[PDB]
């Protein structure tokens, strides 16, 4: 029957596709030898478990055959579309021809190698998952495209399966877990194997023996399967969320899933600037059985790569250009108050403060008691004062820049939002649980806002996580105790907007002590007139309004990668505490100790210094010598943690 | 050479090298482990136990680690621990009887040759929770530390297939063959001959015992994200009423998949197999 399914021709030619492929695949020099060789190589080590794509380098031999006056044969224009075909052509090709292994198998090496070796369809014999990764465009405007960052709602329907890459965030991946590509089914008695072979979400398994040898056999002897010789690989799911500024105007976004399989699963961790790349696809779906005209699909992506512009601490190591980057920072010099300077500059002055969020970050130092004990390097900070004066410019550059960031606001979805969830989850029947805006952060940073304005109970959580980085809960299935690891940065307003300069701050501002002992910086920013000083504060603030561009000093304050870079090296280290400087500290605090307590007791008095002051003392000046870079402690440092502390509380008194 | 398929472990050799490590090892890993009076660690309790009748016995990675010939076998027992198992619970009886060569005793011999044995690995080397587990490496031997939840009740399981015939007076019996039945459709034809006629009964028949437990998860080190995780899995018999709810543990097992059907209606299954572990041993 030619009217079925009648025939018709395209371009396509698979003849010339696998010669240059595999011509590609072994002509590799440009960048041990042919080193994609070598690679393999390595495969045949077991070193990896994932075969890496570079594709510019295919836009290079398509220039070598190009420069030669060849038949430069394009593919690339072909793979960008219906790239679920091209994965099991490049595998055939590479299984063709995988080189030997140079190293020999032992009893001390993967268990599977030698069941290979052992029994020495072809996906069984496959020791090797790919994960492709596209271009940057800056390669593809040279010599010059195909997919930039996209949305959520910019699918266009036309876009199945073509060469993507999306934008936007991770809400919520459940557990990587395991999946089937391919069956082992042996015979009870034929001995005889059976590959049974599913793509789908499901199957029927093969019960009646249609073995080779029972098929000239009266009986039919039962066949079962295995449990390590059938084939396995996993599979887990992730949902984008649209980012802001490209929803259009007025417009509620809306929602997207991806599938990923086996090496890349934990490459994703939900809160990230991401940029996904792969193909998006379709599978079985129809609406549900009523509202339906047939043909309908739900879908899916495929992930084969990532990268995200937020590199986590974790990210590191050094090579022969960023420590070149941190040799030419410190050159410079100044480089304390260099950074505290570039700190949001779009908001003026009170380095003081600057410092103390870089601090903040820095976190401090992790000791261990060996007893059964740590405590935190970690920091919380507040910077009380009256409104008109910036306050939130502050937050938003902080989770702006830091990774692992959140904002909230102080009332809302505060009952739960702040805490942990329970939650059934769609891909798999399990209670999975999601937390509130702190448990996304851990080793990293928050910011709040208007903590006044909150409820009682976020003061019943945070005064744990101030001081102990865990949370307890005893509600419903949910009876943790969960780790925060979490830094605290909040904000608020005194009970009648400005000063109350014949009150005290003890008086003036409304939050209780009996937490506030665990705040061990505050700040009291106020404002009072002067002819002078707002003169140049207008000449800022319209500089800035007038273009974006900040004053025009000889100074050029940095971006944000560089920036996380050096607070990620100098979060390497773990310097020393000398006593010549310890002596100095404990005399120190037992001078503040008393003078705080038998004089102010007073207008301008704000409680008493505590054990907490000298263990963030402590915490600060070493944080101070882990910017310096040394692996002690310098008597040249306590005196700007004793001036800060001081000083954050000056203009009380004018 | 003698050898099992897809498989490098030995009877035998494995029988004679854990024959030789065990009257073989003398507090050897405080000599090669470390710095730190006594003589041949093991064979104590395999000279103490048998008056008292007990067919188990506890079991070191370390000491493996620390007698010279026993190396290899560490990755072995790793790899295939029911095998290796299967192995030693016969090279155990016999390493018994070839100790008891130099004993003569009272009549206590009805027993032992109806005996049998099992062992179990508790300090062992340690994994990192469950993340670690991508498909690799199921099926190994495994160790962990976390507390309880929720204990399930009894799993019983056929395991000796009873059948009645209809007719000529006869019973009939059948066992479990990699976790099925087939039921003999037959009716003993040389009696009498109706090829689909026999019946089925419980009461007759012999159940396994098996529990499920939900645990909390609680390791040493987390990622940039972490939270719980609820994990069942599966103890079997002779280990009943041991774990439950207010207790911390530090654990032993082994990682697994099954897969579970989409109803109780018809055989059609999950691409996506749902994992486990079954118990090796509790601390
Ligand atoms: N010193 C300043 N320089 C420039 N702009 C400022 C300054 N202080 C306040 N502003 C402006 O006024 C607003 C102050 O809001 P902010 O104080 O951050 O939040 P809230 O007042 O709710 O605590 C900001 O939008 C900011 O641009
Ligand atoms: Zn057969
Ligand atoms: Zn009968």
């Amino acid at each position: 029957m030619s009217a079925a399914l009648p025939s018709i021709q395209l371009p396509v030619d698979y003849n010339n596709l696998f010669n240059e492929i595999t011509d590609f695949l072994v002509t590799f020099k440009q960048d041990k030898g042919p080193k994609y060789m070598a690679m393999l190589q390595k495969v045949a080590n077991r070193e990896l478990n994932s075969v890496i794509i570079d594709l510019d380098d295919i836009l290079q031999y398509q220039n070598e055959k190009f420069l030669q006056g060849t038949q430069a044969d394009d593919l690339v224009s072909a793979i960008q579309q219906n790239a679920n075909h091209f994965t099991e052509l490049f595998c055939r090709a590479i299984d063709n021809n995988m080189p030997l292994p140079t190293k020999e198998i032992d009893y001390k090496d993967d268990v599977l190698d030698v069941i290979l070796n052992q029994r020495r369809p072809p996906n069984l014999t496959r020791r090797y998952f790919l994960y492709f990764k596209p271009l940057s465009q800056n390669c593809a405007r040279r010599y010059r495209i195909s997919s930039k960052p996209l949305s959520v709602r910019q699918i266009k329907g036309d876009f199945l399966g073509q060469l993507i890459t999306v934008r936007g965030i991770i809400t919520r991946v459940s557990d990587v877990k395991p999946a089937v590509e391919v069956i082992a089914y042996t015979c009870d008695q034929c001995g005889y194997e059976v590959f049974q072979e599913v793509n789908s979400r499901t199957f029927t398994p093969l019960s009646e023996c249609t073995s080779e040898e029972c098929s000239q056999n009266q009986t039919k002897g039962q066949l079962f399967m295995s449990t390590r010789a059938s084939k396995f690989s996993a599979f887990q799911e992730c949902k984008i969320q649209e980012l802001s500024q490209q929803v259009p105007v007025g417009h509620i976004p809306r929602s997207l899933n991806i599938h990923v399989n086996g090496t890349l699963v934990r490459s994703l961790s939900p809160g990230d600037i991401v940029d996904v790349t792969g193909i998006f696809l379709p599978a079985p779906y129809t609406g549900f059985k009523a509202l339906k005209a047939g043909l309908l699909t739900e879908t899916y992506l495929e992930a084969q790569f990532v990268r995200q512009h937020k590199k986590k601490f974790a990210s590191f190591s050094l090579t022969s250009d960023v420590e070149e980057r941190v040799m030419e920072l410190i050159t410079s010099g100044d480089v304390y108050n260099r950074l505290a300077k570039s700190i949001a500059p779009e908001i003026y002055g009170n380095l003081d403060v600057k410092k103390a969020l870089l601090l903040l970050l820095v976190g401090g130092v992790d000791k261990r008691v060996g007893d059964g004990m740590k405590i935190r390097g970690d920091i919380n900070v507040c910077l009380m004062g009256d409104p008109g004066v910036a306050k939130s410019q502050l937050l938003k550059a902080i989770c702006k820049i830091s990774p692992r960031g959140v904002y909230t606001t102080g009332k809302g979805s505060s009952g739960v939002g702040l805490t942990a969830a329970v939650m059934k989850d769609p891909v798999t029947d399990e209670m999975i649980l999601e937390g509130g805006a702190l448990v996304l952060a851990d080793n990293g940073i928050c910011c709040i806002d208007e903590f006044d304005k909150m409820d009682e109970s976020d003061r019943t959580a945070i005064h744990e996580v101030m001081e102990q980085q865990t949370i307890s809960i005893s509600k419903a299935g949910i009876n943790t105790t969960l780790n925060a690891r979490t830094s605290i940065l909040a904000a608020a307003n005194p009970l009648y907007g400005r000063y109350n300069p014949r009150l005290s701050p003890l008086d003036n501002i409304n939050l209780p002590a009996a937490l506030l002992s665990r705040f061990d910086i505050l700040f009291l920013m106020l404002d009072i007139p002067s002819r002078d000083d707002d003169e140049k504060l207008a000449e800022h603030v319209t500089y800035v309004h007038m273009h974006n561009k900040q004053p025009d000093l000889d100074f050029t304050p940095v971006e944000p990668s560089k920036m996380r870079e050096y607070i990620a090296y100098a979060k390497t280290k773990r310097p020393v505490m000398s006593e010549a400087v310890n002596d100095y500290v404990v005399q120190a605090y037992i001078r503040l100790r008393q003078d705080s307590k038998r004089e102010m007791d007073s207008k301008f008095s704000f409680g008493q210094a505590t054990p907490r002051t000298l263990l963030g003392i402590i915490r600060l000046s070493q944080a101070l010598a882990k910017l310096r870079l040394a692996d002690m402690v310098d008597i040249d440092d306590v005196e700007e943690a004793l001036r800060l502390v001081r000083v954050s509380k000056e203009s009380l008194y004018q | 050479l003698r050898i099992i398929w897809g498989t490098n472990v030995s009877i035998q050799e494995c029988t004679t090298n854990f024959r030789n490590f065990l009257m073989s090892f003398k507090y050897k890993f405080r000599k090669i482990l470390d710095e730190r009076d006594e003589e041949l660690y093991y064979i104590k309790q395999l000279n103490e136990m048998r008056e008292l009748g007990t067919s188990n016995l506890n079991l070191d990675a370390r000491n493996l680690l620390a007698y010279k010939q026993t190396e290899d076998l560490y990755h072995q027992l790793l790899n295939y621990p029911q095998e290796v198992i299967s192995i030693m619970d016969q090279t155990i009886k016999d390493c018994m009887v070839s100790l008891i060569v130099d004993n003569n005793l009272d009549y206590d011999l009805d027993e032992i040759e109806t005996k049998f044995y099992k062992v179990r690995p508790y300090n062992v080397g340690s994994c990192k929770g469950m993340r670690e587990l991508n498909p690799n490496d199921i099926d190994k031997l495994i160790n962990l530390k976390g507390l309880v939840l929720r204990s399930t009740p009894v799993i019983p399981d056929m395991k000796v297939a009873f059948f009645k015939c209809n007719v000529c007076d006869h019973t009939m019996a059948v066992e479990i063959d990699r976790g099925v039945i087939q039921e003999p459709a037959r009716c003993e034809r040389i009696d009498c001959n109706e090829p689909n006629s026999m019946s089925l009964i419980h009461n007759r028949c012999s159940f396994a015992d098996k529990q499920v437990i939900k645990l909390q998860e609680t390791p040493d080190f987390v990622p940039d994200g972490q939270t719980p995780h609820s994990i069942s899995l599966c103890v079997y018999d002779e280990l009943v009423d041991s774990c439950r709810a207010g207790d911390r543990i530090e654990v032993t097992g082994t990682f697994r998949s099954i897969p579970i059907r989409a109803n109780s209606r018809q055989r059609v299954l999950k691409s996506l197999y749902k994992t486990y572990v079954d118990v090796v041993h509790v601390k």
